[PDB]
């Protein structure tokens, strides 16, 4: 009814769009200060991993409860709960005792299982406000609020840290919008309606697919590196520019470079592929390999580089972060074009989970122990703090190439699985 | 681009058939579509392509080509169907209308009555001086009226009008006003009206003198 | 859904000012289809005059209007605007606006011709410099001159009025037999003036006395005249 | 875009071919196909639509049994036969790219196809 939307439609665009922003601003504040959050705890590499893969699997396991629960009852009452409850606990969190790493710990658990109730409820309700023309724009301009998001969070982080004087009010400054926006949804978003079955017939049938395999496990290769090189970068800048005797400007500028990267790349693999369409009927997975193989190159630059000099290190940076943040929009026309209309709810929610699984659940965690493990076998001083990081994240290319191996093998099927699920469209009706 | 249509003017009576017709002045040769206008009304579309008929129109219409010429056929005049009619042609880049045709009732011929009014002397009050002839239910519309001064014919100073098509008698009716200055009314002493009709056998002319009762 | 069309915008316009019109429609997708615009003169025929393509890169105006008229739509918002300047006396008329194909100009050729199919309702614009003015009562005397056939012809004149309409009854709406009352007519000096006349039996006038009323809403004035032998 | 050709004037029980082409070196082998009409009352409506890799058609329930559609990968061209027409026939008719697969109640859609022609007017006569 558009009586009421003419207000309630913008209005909750809107306040939606800026959750979005303040749901991706909480995540990168605890990367921001890594470093002081281990030097006032006293941890070493192997515990300071803990923090994002405990919030990772939290998010994973309460992700596909919430999307059920979300045509049930009420999803108002829902989004605000989680608002406070992500809110009310980052505020809390950062009294702790020097003595208490583990409470810590519980705290980013609580804060993930409330981030992911509201990033899994609120497209729904953003969708169901608009018909079949304008959904894609409202949808497009709330998805276009992670690159910024993401960046602020180190922004925000590093700034209140160097203003205050003391790293504990970096995590004292967003409970505040947050119980302000979580107020504001209670107001401004009109109620929106809600909504033996057998799922196994689903999977027997997707576990036979090769091209949405292939698709998934390239998918799985991305978040590893993605969330590897996202948690421990900053640090290990840090680390390096100390060893050259050279040297908080550094998360700035990080996340000054991110903000643009993440539109450019996605740009950048828009145009290409809608180029190559018409010349192949392969065009997507080739683009997706060319792109992967691309990126892994000038990934592996960063650690020949920043032994000396700097610069080079972000502009390596740049252009990775553009060329691997260049199959996002993507995968998901490679998941439609062979998969049927009705089998296609399932494909998604099952694929997500596994790029949780072997991806950024326990990748961080990984990394931090190949480090201490290196690190301890020698003796202990700056300069090998500094090499032993470097040569702990040169995990991240192989995985790269090995995504754009899985790439290669997607585009040996798709035809084929194409034919196959036209058939079988063409069957059921 | 021009088209004309022909006649400008006709009468029917129901159960009888009508044709237009619109002939085009260059090359489109069967594109032509056709509407109808009732007064005060907007237009409505009936045939389009010249041939094909709108939808939910009733089927008593058609359209044909003949040559370079368009013309429009009704097979049962029914009492709905007196209105006006348009062409329409997009030759060039510019899209041009006809100039209309308007179907009335057709009934049997009838003499005016011929009435003459001296100006008021509250007319006189303000220097101005006005004579209104009347013509009273006749039939048919045309019809002319030669204005007399003084037994001199006078040009240039008239204005008419004509009511619609009555509709209980289907006749009309006719006002012209003669206008003259306070002073040259006063400089002349006769006036008179005469009408020209089809029902008259000779022209009826009614006078008046000034300043007499 | 049903397609309709609406128009708004008009009113007086003084010679040589500018006016803005719009034709707002809902019910059908605005992006595969065309808007026209038309206009008849008072007592004339229809005349075209110009043209919007959805994408506002297709437009075309008339050799009657080019350098006076512009055209320009607002997709997001289904309405097109015309911004009419330097009005002239030839400018008085209603204005129409219509739906087109979207690309007629490529496939209207020997056999096709499209078509102009819903129409929309019709506002009046008008230019003038009179002004406002209250309408004077003449009436005409009943005599043996508009006696004949045993009834007699009596009647009241509307003089030197604008802007129109002008509403005429016969005592109060008792008397509406015969009675027949013209249209008005422009004077060359921009005011209106009508005459409204009746027939009554000769033998009538004896005992019955007739008034005409006037009303005219726009200057707000009412004359009460009683029509005498 | 696409070209499209062929259209005309017909006498009932007639018959008539069109035709669409993609200009330059286009390929159009991802997605290509699917003819509709439009009547100068009515609003769009979706004709006929193929398979790009198995050669499946569909046809709309009011002119089955009627009208052909056919691809041809070698040319980049895809054609339609219309037989036996009759007078509510009239109309104009499009091409048109998307990438939604060959079904059943997927014809009237046509909000989701990528690429559109101009359109070819067919007039049949009485
Ligand atoms: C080369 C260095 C790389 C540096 C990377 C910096 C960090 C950037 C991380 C960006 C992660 C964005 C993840 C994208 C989308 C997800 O959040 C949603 N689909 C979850 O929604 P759901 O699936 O729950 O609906």
């Amino acid at each position: 009814k558009p009586a009421s939307l003419g207000r309630g439609r913008g209005a909750a665009a809107a306040i939606l769009s800026l959750g979005n922003v303040l749901n991706y601003l909480d995540r990168y504040t605890v990367a921001g200060v890594l470093l002081d959050i281990q030097q006032h705890f006293g941890v070493k590499d192997r515990g300071a991993g803990l923090l994002q893969s405990v919030f990772i699997c939290s998010f994973m396991v309460a992700a596909p409860i919430f999307g059920y629960l979300g045509d049930r009852f009420n999803r108002k009452v829902i989004l605000s709960c989680g608002i406070f409850f992500w809110s009310a606990v980052t505020f809390s969190s950062s009294f702790i005792p020097q003595q208490y790493f583990w409470l810590l710990v519980l705290s980013r658990g609580l804060v993930g299982i409330g981030e992911a109730s509201y990033s899994t409820i609120a497209p729904t309700i953003i969708g169901d406000l608009f018909t079949k023309n304008t959904r894609t724009l409202m949808l497009s301009v709330f998805y276009f609020a992670i690159p910024l998001g993401s960046g602020l969070g180190y922004i925000t982080g590093s700034s209140v840290k160097q203003a205050a004087g003391d790293w504990h009010w970096a995590l004292r400054v967003s409970p505040v919008l947050g119980m302000i926006t979580g107020t504001l949804i209670l107001i401004l978003v009109p109620a929106t309606k809600r909504g033996r079955t057998s799922w196994l017939r689903d999977m027997k049938a997707l576990i036979r697919n090769r091209s949405y395999v292939f698709s998934s496990l390239a998918t799985s290769a991305v978040s590893f590196a993605t969330g590897a090189l996202g948690m421990w970068i900053p640090l290990y800048l840090h680390r390096a520019q100390v060893v050259q005797k050279t040297a908080a400007k550094d998360s700035l500028i990080f996340g000054a470079i991110t903000c643009f990267t993440g539109f450019l790349g996605v740009v950048t693999g828009a145009g290409a592929t809608r180029w190559c369409r018409l010349k192949t009927q392969r065009a997507d997975p080739l683009v997706c390999a060319v792109g992967m193989l691309g990126s892994a190159i000038f990934i592996c630059l960063i650690f020949v580089a920043a032994k000396s000099s700097i610069v080079g290190a972000y502009i390596c940076i740049f252009v990775g972060e553009t060329l691997l943040f260049s199959n996002w929009a993507i995968t998901a026309d490679i998941l439609m074009y062979v998969v049927i209309p009705t089998r296609r709810a399932t494909a998604v929610a099952l694929q997500s989970f596994t790029s949780h699984l072997l991806g950024d659940a326990g990748s961080p965690y990984l990394i931090g122990f190949i480090s201490d493990l290196i690190r301890q076998s020698t003796k202990d001083s700056p300069l090998w703090e500094f090499l032993s990081l470097g040569y702990a994240l040169m995990l991240c290319p192989f995985v790269v190439v090995l995504g754009g191996m899985f790439f290669l093998a997607t585009a040996l099927f798709f035809v084929s699985d194409r034919a196959r699920a036209e058939q079988q469209v063409n069957q059921l009706a | 681009i021009q088209m004309t249509q022909s006649p400008s003017s006709l009468s029917a009576s129901v159960g009888d058939r009508v044709t237009i017709t619109c002939r085009a002045s260059q090359s489109v040769s069967s594109a032509v579509a056709w509407y109808q206008q009732k007064p005060g009304k907007a237009p409505k579309l009936l045939i389009y392509s010249a041939s094909s008929l709108y939808s939910g129109v009733p089927s008593r219409f058609s359209g044909s080509r003949s040559g370079t010429d368009f013309t429009l056929t009704i097979s049962s005049l029914q009492p709905e169907d007196f209105a006006t009619y348009y062409c329409q042609q997009s030759s060039s880049s510019l899209i041009t209308f006809g100039q209309g045709t308007k179907v009335e009732i057709k009934r049997t011929v009838a003499a005016p009555s011929v009435f003459i009014f001296p100006p008021s002397d509250s007319q006189l009050k303000s220097g101005t001086a006005s004579v209104v002839c009347l013509l009273n239910n006749f039939y048919p519309r045309e019809a002319k009226v030669q204005w007399k001064v003084d037994n001199a014919l006078q040009s240039g100073n008239s204005q008419e009008s004509v009511t619609e098509q009555d509709s209980k008698d289907s006749t009309y009716s006719l006002s012209s006003t003669l206008t003259l200055s306070k002073a040259d009314y006063e400089k002349h002493k006769v006036y008179a009206c005469e009408v020209t009709h089809q029902g008259l056998s000779s022209p009826v002319t009614k006078s008046f003198n000034r300043g007499e009762c | 859904s049903e397609v309709q069309l609406v128009e708004s915008g008009g009113g007086l316009v003084q010679p040589g000012g500018s006016l803005r019109l719009s034709c707002a429609a809902s019910g059908f997708n605005f992006s595969y289809y065309s808007i026209h615009w038309v206009r008849q003169a008072p007592g004339k025929g229809l005349e075209w005059v110009a043209y919007i393509s959805s994408s506002s890169s297709y437009t075309s105006y008339a050799d009657s209007v080019k350098g006076r008229f512009t055209i320009s739509a607002d997709t997001s918002k289904n309405t097109a605007y015309l911004q009419m300047n330097s009005l002239r006396a030839e400018d008085t008329a209603v204005y129409y606006c219509a739906r087109g194909y979207q690309y007629w100009q490529y496939h209207a050729s020997w056999y096709w011709n499209g078509g102009l199919d819903y129409w929309g309702q019709g506002t009046l614009v008008t230019v003038s410099s009179a002004s406002t003015k209250g309408p004077s009562v003449f009436p005409l005397a009943p005599s043996s001159k508009s006696t004949s056939g045993g009834t007699a012809a009596l009647g009241c004149l509307v003089k030197d009025y604008f802007p129109e309409p002008v509403t005429v009854s016969w005592n109060s709406g008792a008397l509406t037999s015969g009675v027949h009352t013209f249209p008005a007519v422009l004077q060359s000096s921009g005011l209106y003036s009508l005459s409204s006349v009746v027939t009554v039996p000769s033998s009538s006038l004896g005992t019955q006395t007739y008034i005409c009323n006037v009303n005219h809403k726009p200057s707000n004035t009412k004359v009460d005249k009683k029509v005498e032998p | 875009q696409l070209v499209e050709s062929g259209g005309g004037l017909v006498q009932p029980g007639g018959s008539l071919r069109l035709s669409c082409a993609a200009p330059g070196s286009r390929r159009f082998d991802y997605y290509t196909l699917g003819w509709f009409r439009q009547a100068p009352g009515k609003e769009r409506e979706g004709v006929s639509c193929i398979s790009t890799v198995g050669g499946i058609t569909n046809y709309a329930d009011s002119v089955k049994g009627r009208f052909i559609i056919s691809r041809d990968n070698a040319k980049s061209t895809v054609y339609l036969q219309m037989n036996s027409l009759e007078p509510e026939d009239t109309a104009v008719y499009y091409c048109a790219a998307g990438r939604e697969m060959c079904a059943p109640m997927m014809l009237g859609d046509y909000y989701d196809m990528d690429y559109w022609g101009k359109g070819t007017p067919v007039t049949v006569s009485s």
